[PDB]
């Protein structure tokens, strides 16, 4: 018989999977709820149809093989995964994940955060991100949208479609030129050095989330690049002496030096019905400066979370995650290949 | 002694 649809476009996961109804489209997915027929249980399954473009088989083979590595209480899984017998007939690919109630960016268009809450969140996201910081992989793009909940504040991260591995050394020219939905939870450094990701990024997107959770408005937004620059120094004050000296690349430098002088914006006064602890350790994360910024181990050791802090109850990578090849490098035509033989194992014959 | 409630969200 015919495939399923909704909205108009064919999404074919029946039998097994039924009674579809949409949730919501990311820039790269549509994500619908679903009904497994043969566990009895109700999934998300995220339609991705990346073939005709390198950057989005990158993002589908970094999610894939990311989250099938990863195990952990705090990272959404990858349950199943959907495609066609031969290449040449795969067009989408369905990924089905445990299916979450809401996500964070949702939550807080309609509802204001009690402190427990919003400390509860935060340290779920910490465990995350130190299991994933202990791989050596770097999120890269945590925000609001990418914290899936339900309503007994369970928090799983998602959407690793941008990790990578931890390297000093990397260009950052792509990775700006592709688009994203935001750019407001990104780290100064990102913008203004010319190389590699560190696992400080992370760390202030945290910062940033933070924030939004005790505000309801993202702390640092703007339009385009200069824009959003600008309302990060409005809040921290124009760089120290100090801070101009690192990796900061030369043409920002000067750019900064260019810019009339600001002055810092106590914490207290944005956020006035903050818990003290928390506005601590929101300034240790959104520190300008990415070698004083907090780690995620100290941040998790921070009094903020001392209710939750258990060393003993927060797992690590067994090994660091390794990618073999560049993927920046390789044509759509051999992602495309890569995706197939990742996907394989969800696959009736399968070999080994 | 492990998971933290906390009452329950109210998701639209
Ligand atoms: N497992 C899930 N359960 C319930 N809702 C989900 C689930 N996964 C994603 N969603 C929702 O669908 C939206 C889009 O998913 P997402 O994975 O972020 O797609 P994307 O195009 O890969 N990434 P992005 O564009 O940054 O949102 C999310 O922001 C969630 O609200």
């Amino acid at each position: 018989a015919g495939p399923e649809m909704v909205r108009g476009q064919v999404f074919d996961v029946g039998p097994r999977y039924t009674n579809l109804s949409y949730i919501g489209e990311g820039a790269y997915g549509m994500v619908c709820s679903a009904y497994d027929n043969v566990n009895k249980v109700r999934v998300a399954i995220k339609k991705i149809s990346p073939f005709e473009h390198q950057t989005y088989c990158q993002r589908t083979l970094r999610e894939i093989k990311i989250l099938l590595a990863f195990r952990h209480e705090n990272i959404i899984g990858i349950n199943d995964i959907i495609r066609a017998p031969t290449i040449e007939q795969m067009k989408d690919v369905y990924i089905v994940q445990d299916l979450m109630e809401t996500d964070l960016y949702k939550l807080l268009k309609t509802q204001h955060l009690s402190n427990d809450h919003i400390c509860y969140f935060l340290y779920q996201i910490l465990r995350g991100l130190k299991y994933i910081h202990s791989a050596n992989v770097l999120h890269r793009d945590l925000k609001p949208s990418n914290l899936l909940l339900n309503t007994t504040s369970d928090l799983k991260i998602c959407d690793f479609g941008l990790a990578r591995v931890a390297d000093p050394d990397h260009d950052h020219t792509g990775f700006l030129t592709e688009y994203v939905a935001t750019r407001w939870y990104r780290a100064p450094e990102i913008m203004l050095n010319s190389k590699g990701y560190t696992k400080s990024i992370d760390i202030w997107s945290v910062g940033c989330i933070l924030a939004e959770m005790l505000s309801n408005r993202p702390i640092f937004p703007g339009k385009h690049y200069l824009d959003q620059l600008n309302h990060i120094l409005g809040i921290l004050g124009s760089p120290s002496q100090e801070d101009l000296n690192c990796g900061i690349n030369l043409k920002a430098r000067n750019y900064l030096l260019s810019l009339p002088h600001k002055n810092k914006v106590p914490w207290n006064r944005l956020f006035p019905n903050a818990d003290s602890k928390a506005l601590d350790l929101l300034d240790k994360m959104l520190t300008f400066n990415p070698h004083k910024r907090i780690e995620v181990e100290q941040a998790l050791a921070h009094p903020y979370l001392a209710q939750y802090y258990d060393p003993s109850d927060e797992p690590i990578a067994e090994a660091p995650f390794k990618f073999d090849m560049e993927l920046d490098d390789l044509p759509k035509e051999k992602l495309k290949e890569l995706i197939f033989e990742e996907t394989a194992r969800f696959q009736p014959g399968y070999r080994s | 002694r492990r998971k933290p409630v906390l009452p329950a969200l109210t998701i639209n």
